[PDB]
């Protein structure tokens, strides 16, 4: 959604 | 389940990184994601991800299906230690139970229901 996106999962 | 990531990174380097990432982001869990051998669906460009502890398996399925452009008729399964985790489980719950001694959780994905 607005928070749980693909980029949310990316290693920092 | 053989993860290529372990060939690429020795245990002590993984473990040190996993300890640090848990301290920096305690509401996230570090995950190595690889395609199961011989699966006939798309590839990611990375293996190492840092996911919210409260993300569910089902939400992760949804994101992968859209990321790799799966067709409706394509299946998608996860395996942790050769077993499909519950769709309702959170990443944090899977991490608590199944994380390895390097502090990472290891997930394989496939188009088949047997690893
Ligand atoms: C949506 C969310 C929740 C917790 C941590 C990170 C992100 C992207
Ligand atoms: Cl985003």
């Amino acid at each position: 959604d607005a928070v749980y996106t693909w980029e949310c999962l990316a290693w920092p | 389940m053989k993860f290529v990531y372990k060939e690429e990174h020795p245990f002590e380097k993984r473990r040190s990184e996993g300890e640090k990432i848990r301290k920096k982001y305690p509401d996230r869990v570090p995950v190595i994601v690889e395609k199961a051998p011989k699966a006939r669906i798309g590839d990611l460009d990375k293996k190492k991800y840092l996911v919210p502890s409260d993300l569910t398996v089902g939400q992760f399925y949804f994101l992968i299906r859209k990321r790799i452009h799966l067709r409706a008729e394509d299946a998608l399964f996860f395996f942790v230690n050769n077993v499909i985790p519950p769709t309702s489980a959170t990443m944090g719950q899977l991490y608590q139970e199944h994380h390895e001694e390097d502090f990472f959780l290891y997930i394989a994905y496939s188009d088949e229901s047997v690893y």
